[PDB]
RNA sequence: CUUCUUCAGGUUGGACAGCUGGUGCUGCC
């Protein structure tokens, strides 16, 4: 019989998931004076333009660039407050904002992680057993995963994506993210007959072990150990409470074959499957850490915790 | 119901045929670049343009109004901004937009300011893209 | 009698119910929602509500084992929802109605529409190809004010019927109403549940409210 | 003397009355609505309106129960709807008419046709497979102006006849008219209920209006 | 009432036989893939085409008007655009359209503009789906 | 008269006997499905055949032309298309359509193009349903 | 300066299908 185990999402790391995209700074301000960033609303901007320069004249002055940090307060000399909805501070560790990614957000501004996104995440988590039941399995087709609940608006903080391969070189794409120590809640319930609490505990424990002891230690020790350590504490072995929720973290969470193989064998299968994708050879999928304001702390974008409570 | 892009555009028996002949004229004489012609503008430039037109169209369909609101007009203005920037990025998008009179259609629907002209223009652009995929590929 | 079961259903996550008959565009929306033709407002079909309630109530009243034909269910389900069983044809006590969107005013003040369009994915771990779709979902935060009529065939069968109706409504709470419900959509909540008599007054109607309003 | 009962029937939800004469394609419609053959305008048959009103009123007036045969209903129903019993024939004091929808210009102002298409399905509780249908349905907001002829035979019990007429009309308001009513469809409303003299004038015709409008 | 499927005029009585001929010809000699393979058009795709035809047929049929209005012709031109899009996307759909005269039939309806012409077109497409279900199976 | 069937000939006098023979052949040795059979067609599946035929019988029963009009011929061809379509949906229907040669009778009606031929065909189908009644049930 | 823009299944399925009553009486050779 179905039961109710309420679950929360203490997203200690910033999150990214796809719901759309936006181009260069043509409707958002990327300030650099006090290191903050801004995103515009719609209706107030429409009224503002109606009570100001005409829309065709607005259009006719785009020749790339068209930066909104040096125009709205310099070429116009007006306050930007009526045209910000989730304004956000920015701190980066230096290649300018080439492009910006958009987390999926419902019609009320607010960000959330939709359904079937958590279903793909729990597929790559709990599908460690077999690789055949992806359409007809009751572990999800009888499970009822729901959307995420409210994700805070005061916890937004822009972050820089960095490289891990023996140097911390910034990468062109930047993105506003969610600052740490933010707590999100869910209402996700499930049954017992084909998704058992002991079975799910065993599944999470075995996936956690096959990630940490099998793959993660080899990657951390393979190239550089002192790169993470400013702290890189990464609390571990705590009953498997680690979730790579979201995206922009790595290709390991996308492909699930290295949780049931050997390091050399899993990497051989990965090489075989990645020969069909892209033309660059690499031993492993390099990480994309960030910088938090200063304490140079590298944290993988999209962490969370798992806990279950009745009702 | 009536659109002006220079060739007496009509909602009936006119939008599909004229989009098809514009696509054929584009393909009949490939764009000339440095130093080889036939740039083969992919769907990536054509999409995105379609994506903006269709997000505005999505917000328009669930609105039973004879005239478009100021929000929709600002959306069309932002459409024109995006198209101008993308055309300025590389000349093949300039050729595609100029030959198909995308900007002329935008200006005409901005002058008419009615939902009928906007739906006609969206139908027209979808016709452009459908006939591009029919007579082209990728 | 003609007891009238009023209430309100509110969506916690965006609900999708299909049934449009309009041209889907090339990149606009691949699957819109069911809406009223005249007012263009999002609609909850009372057939969808009746069918999902019959499924959920019937399965929970069958020890979580629902396998029979609709006309081959327990007596109470048939006497609430109707059945054409050959000899003892049962008329549906519950008369569900197509529920129309109600709170357009507050949504309008919120500068939001009653529906949104979501892009999710169709990605694959294998040869990397994704098939993007466009689901139109009624905005979470939508209220649908409903009126479900009821037939009081016998006074003995009123409190049992109404407690079963309340538990059927509260079984939907830990479930969805329609569409792509297995994938995070369709969560609904019922509020302002009550009942009134259409004509005259009924004895012990407050017993119905105390088991339907709480 | 004869009286004409005017009024309007407004659809609250979609209303489907079956009856099919030609050309049901294999992907378009599976149950069309009854239509006026000449003008193609949808109509409410007087047979269906009379039958539903008689059923509801006979059930209400008798005991709340109604299991008998039409020619053995109560005396009010027998005298108002007729009786074909061999030795006891009551001539009907009501002559229902076929009711075409009147506000088609109002509907065309809103850029909609008078009929919609409703997409339903049944889900086999065994395999959870859906079987789709496609019900044509007259859209909510459609208005049907009607005329019922009342043959004023007994000058004194006309008041009770009209009280029962209003009672049956009100029973229809808390019920459905035609088609799959329990699954959302069929809801209607009555307005502008006015009785006028067919020829001449009736003494209690201002009384018969105030027992129709109230 | 006289459609122009291909090079042979189609009247109001030979639609079923000619659609049967079209389906049997495709079934007997089917499309050959680029990668040395054999496959037909799926039931989902032809059902979607029929749905497209059912979208406009459901509104045309409830009329007594001799000639289709400008809105119906606009929807028919849009359906032709979507036919072109489907043909350009999957080559099997293009082959299915070309072996029949489904594009030529829609063009003949667009040129005739009468209600009876589109009624015959709907009959022909319905018979195409019917003989796919009968011959192709499921 | 002169209604070809495929193995024999039913004239205006000999529809009921052939219909009863065909129903007996149906009642004897029921259909064989994937699971060895064995259920027989439902009353509300020969329903559809009966209203399909009546939808033209009602329009031909009241007239005096010897040959059927182009509107009646189109509807008979559409009945043929429909009976072809629905047979592919269910096998227990296809055996009914084959063992009782509906298609040959419809084709001969479409070849004779006469009122009496279609009246004989409709009489044959009506007798077929009448004889399915009183042998089976349900 | 990339990469798909939806794909694959169910298109109605069963239940009733015309019942009851009158049914040429009166006037003329």
């Amino acid at each position: 019989m179905k039961k109710t185990y309420r679950v929360t999402l203490t997203a200690l790391g910033p999150i990214f998931i796809g719901g759309g995209e936006k181009l260069k700074k043509y409707e958002y301000i990327f300030d650099k004076q006090k290191k903050v960033a801004h995103m515009i609303d719609h209706t107030k901007f429409t009224k503002y333009l109606l009570e100001k320069n005409l829309l065709d004249d607005f259009t006719s002055r785009v020749n790339s660039h068209f930066d909104l940090y040096d125009y709205l307060v310099n070429k116009k000399g007006i306050v930007f407050m009526p045209l910000v909805k989730y304004s956000v501070p920015v701190a980066q560790f230096s290649p300018p904002m080439n492009d910006l990614n958009t987390f999926v957000k419902d019609a009320f501004g607010r960000p959330y992680i939709p359904g079937s996104s958590l279903k793909g995440a729990l597929r790559t988590a709990i599908l460690n057993d077999l690789k055949e039941d992806t359409k007809e399995n009751e572990v999800f087709a009888h499970l009822q995963v729901s959307d995420s609940e409210t994700i805070d608006l005061e916890n937004l903080k822009v972050y820089q994506k960095v490289d891990y391969s023996k140097t911390a070189k910034p990468l062109p794409l930047y993105r506003e993210c969610l600052k740490p120590n933010t707590e999100i809640t869910f209402t996700v319930s499930f049954d017992d007959e084909y998704l058992t609490l002991k079975k799910i505990q065993n599944a999470l424990h075995k996936t956690y072990q096959h990630y940490y002891i099998k793959w993660l230690k080899g990657g951390k020790v393979g190239e550089t150990l002192i790169k993470g350590v400013f702290a890189l504490d990464q609390p571990s072995q705590n009953q498997g409470e680690i979730i790579y929720i979201g995206g922009g973290a790595g290709f390991v969470s996308k492909t699930l074959h290295y949780k049931s193989k050997n390091r050399d064998q899993a990497r051989n299968d990965s090489f075989d499957i990645l020969k069909q994708l892209f033309r660059t050879t690499y031993s492993k999928m390099r990480s994309v850490p960030d910088n938090v304001p200063t304490g140079k702390h590298y944290l993988e974008m999209g962490k969370a915790r798992i806990k279950l409570e009745e009702l | 119901t009536e659109l002006k892009i220079g060739n007496e555009k009509v909602n009936s028996t006119n939008f599909g045929d004229f989009a098809e002949k514009a696509i054929r004229g584009i393909n009949h004489k490939p764009f000339v670049n440095s130093k080889g012609g036939e740039q083969k503008i992919t769907t990536s430039k054509i999409r995105g343009i379609l994506e903006l037109v269709n997000k505005v169209y999505n917000r328009v369909i669930n609105t039973n109004d004879v005239e478009l609101s100021e929000n929709i007009l600002a959306d069309i203005a932002y459409i024109k901004v995006k198209i101008a920037y993308e055309s300025g990025r590389e000349p093949v998008v300039k050729d595609f937009i100029q030959r198909t009179a995308f900007t002329a259609a935008i200006t005409d629907v901005m002058n008419q300011r009615t939902r009928e002209s906007f739906l006609l223009f969206a139908r027209y652009v979808e016709s452009l893209i459908a006939y591009f995929k029919f007579y082209g590929g990728k | 009698m003609k007891l009238v079961i009023e209430g309100t259903i509110v969506l916690k996550t965006g609900m999708h119910i299909g049934g449009s008959s309009d041209f889907s565009a090339i990149g606009a929306v691949d699957s819109p929602v069911v809406r009223d033709t005249l007012t263009r407002l999002p609609l909850i079909p009372g057939s969808s509500l009746k069918g999902k309630m019959r499924y959920l109530l019937a399965k929970e009243l069958n020890n979580g084992i629902l396998l029979n034909e609709p006309n081959n269910d327990q007596d109470e389900i048939l006497r609430l929802f109707g059945s054409s069983e050959k000899d003892k044809i049962r008329r549906a006590r519950l008369k569900f109605n197509d529920i129309k969107l109600s709170n357009l005013a507050e949504l309008e003040t919120f500068n939001v529409s009653s529906t949104e369009v979501k892009f999710e994915n169709t990605i694959n771990r294998k040869t990397a190809v994704a098939n993007p779709r466009q689901i139109e979902r009624v905005i979470a935060g939508s209220k649908f004010d409903f009126e479900i009529f009821y037939n009081l065939d016998d006074i003995k069968e009123v409190e049992k019927d109404f407690e079963n109706i309340k538990q059927g409504f509260d079984l939907l709470e830990f479930d969805y109403l329609g569409g792509h419900g297995t994938r995070g959509s369709g969560r609904i909540a019922f509020e302002n549940l009550s009942v009134i008599t259409a004509v005259g007054n009924f004895e012990k109607i407050n017993t119905l409210n105390e088991i339907l309003g709480a």
